[PDB]
């Protein structure tokens, strides 16, 4: 049984932990509760063959960020489609990891969160993919933690970009 | 950051950090209050300390980081060990006095995977002494909660060895009892995932999984270190379980269980220089004495946990 240890990435409110805990425990957190730093453990089968995630779910602002970019196997990048200024925030993250990892071949995938809210959507799922076509051809998702959509392929991508 | 901060771990190895209002003079309730519980899940659970071989449930009015920081002096006095090779870590864990039948009516998905993880880690570490039909019924029902449905093109042959069996079997049958059950064991997974009679939802799966658990002599039980000396004197190490139900005796190597007793068909008394406690078990004609620097605390659970029965 193989560990991977994952980072997940963004500015604060774009819903982070609402992802992982619904990987996790199945369970939506209507809440708001800024995280300080949370770790999960859980046992998934990619590929045919199990595998154990231990998933760090990091805090919005705050700081240690640099000792999860090194630590960390692969990153899930988060912003919010209702939020602008959370998607801008990325590429100054993206660029932080691969100075710190010292090259572009890093386990990526960018994600736009609260895609249950159709209505309230200020960034578009073209400008996402135009971003992550930027970030040399960086895997892509549109998911929500409320309606339990590409929730668990966010985590079983970065998983196969490891075992790359 | 302007603040101080500790991890509350559980058994699965997360954890969660909390921030520290107070410093090293942040109580149990605060911390409680820092975790993302409601009053409904906070209710069943408490902060617990613990090192490799010492588990202390606190008191909502405890202050933990004092008892992190007062540790080897805890150790010197409870146990017979050397203070240099335990750390301990601040856990959320179930609460001790928490009725069976309080636990029978939990309905929050939180609070019942909490208890499931609980439950699952004293299953694999042999602390849960049921029949080998009880113990391949919550086998089969960890394949389902961990690996999902039942598929013969994946499961039928060459998938329980002994690396997949080691998380679904307690470790002392990994080698004796479990190789033989691999068989009985994918029948009844078989047999849960082609059956619409059972709700395969994951707070219901790990419900099931309690379930099985409850009848368990030895479940929710807190357990101590202790020796006994045989009726020509071998000293035999021993765990000492004491829960809602009552006093269990397991061996400390084997984990197999002794003595179990129900409160109100044992009596206990409190040794003179502390360092022991004697049970007399009415209706056996049979008593046994326990030596144990924890014998202050094992009768002073006794009496509460007994007084708690209606
Ligand atoms: N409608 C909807 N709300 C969501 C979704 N994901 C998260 N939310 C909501 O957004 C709020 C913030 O979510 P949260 O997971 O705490 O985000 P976060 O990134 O962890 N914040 P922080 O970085 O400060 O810890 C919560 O009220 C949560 O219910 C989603 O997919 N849909
Ligand atoms: C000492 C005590 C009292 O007075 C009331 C309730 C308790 C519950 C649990 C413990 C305990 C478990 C392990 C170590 O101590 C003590 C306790
Ligand atoms: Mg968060």
């Amino acid at each position: 049984m193989r560990e991977y240890k994952l980072v997940v990435l963004g500015s604060g409110g774009v819903g982070k932990s609402a992802l992982t805990v619904q990987f996790v425990q199945g369970i939506f957190v209507e809440k708001y509760d800024p995280t300080i730093e949370d770790s999960y453990r859980k046992q998934v089968e990619v590929d045919a063959q199990q595998c154990m995630l231990e998933i760090l779910d990091t805090a919005g602002t705050e700081q240690m960020r640099d000792l999860y970019m090194k630590n960390g196997q692969g990153f899930a990048l988060v912003y919010s489609i209702t939020a602008q200024s959370t998607f801008n925030d990325l590429q100054d993250l993206r660029e932080q990891i691969l100075r710190v990892k010292d090259t572009d071949d890093v386990p990526m995938i960018l994600v736009g969160n609260k895609c249950d809210l159709e209505d309230e959507r200020v960034v578009g799922k073209e400008q996402g993919q135009n971003l992550a076509r930027q970030w040399n051809n960086c895997a892509f998702l549109e998911s929500s933690a409320k309606s339990k959509i590409n929730v668990n392929e966010i985590f079983y991508d970065l998983v196969r970009q490891i075992n790359r | 950051k302007p603040y101080e901060k500790v991890r509350i771990y559980r058994m699965d190895g997360s954890y969660r950090s909390v921030e520290l209002k107070h410093g090293n003079n942040t109580t149990v309730q605060q911390i409680m209050e820092g975790m993302r519980l409601s009053q409904e899940t906070q209710q069943y659970f408490t902060i617990w300390i613990c090192s490799e071989n010492l588990s202390l449930q606190l008191k909502p009015y405890h202050k933990p980081l004092q008892h992190v920081r007062d540790w080897p002096e805890i150790l010197a006095e409870l146990t017979n060990l050397d203070p240099q090779r335990e750390t301990p870590q601040l856990f959320l864990r179930r609460d001790v006095r928490l009725p069976l039948e309080v636990e029978k009516q939990i309905e929050d998905p939180l609070a019942i995977l909490i208890l499931f993880d609980e439950a699952r880690y004293n299953l694999l570490k042999g602390f849960y002494t049921a029949p080998d039909a009880k113990l391949i019924t919550l086998a089969s029902l960890l394949l389902q909660i961990v690996y999902g449905n039942y598929e013969s093109k994946k499961h039928k042959q060459g998938f329980l060895n002994e690396e997949n069996l080691k998380s679904i079997v307690p470790v002392t049958k990994l080698k004796s009892k479990a190789p033989h059950w691999t068989n009985r064991i994918l029948h009844e997974y078989k047999n849960l995932s082609t059956s619409e009679g059972v709700s395969k939802e994951m707070h219901h799966l790990q419900r099931m999984f309690l379930q099985n658990c409850w009848e368990i002599p030895t479940y929710g039980a807190a357990f101590f270190t202790g020796q006994i000396f045989t009726k020509n004197h071998k000293v035999i190490p021993v765990y000492v379980g004491v829960n809602i139900k009552g006093l269990h005796l397991l061996n400390m190597e084997t984990k197999a269980l002794l003595i179990s007793l129900k409160y109100g068909c044992f009596m206990w008394q409190l040794g003179d220089t502390d360092t022991c406690f004697q049970i007399h078990s009415m209706e056996n004609k049979m008593s046994f004495i326990v030596h144990t620097k924890q014998a202050g605390l094992v009768v002073k659970l006794l009496m509460k946990l007994n007084g708690q029965l209606m």
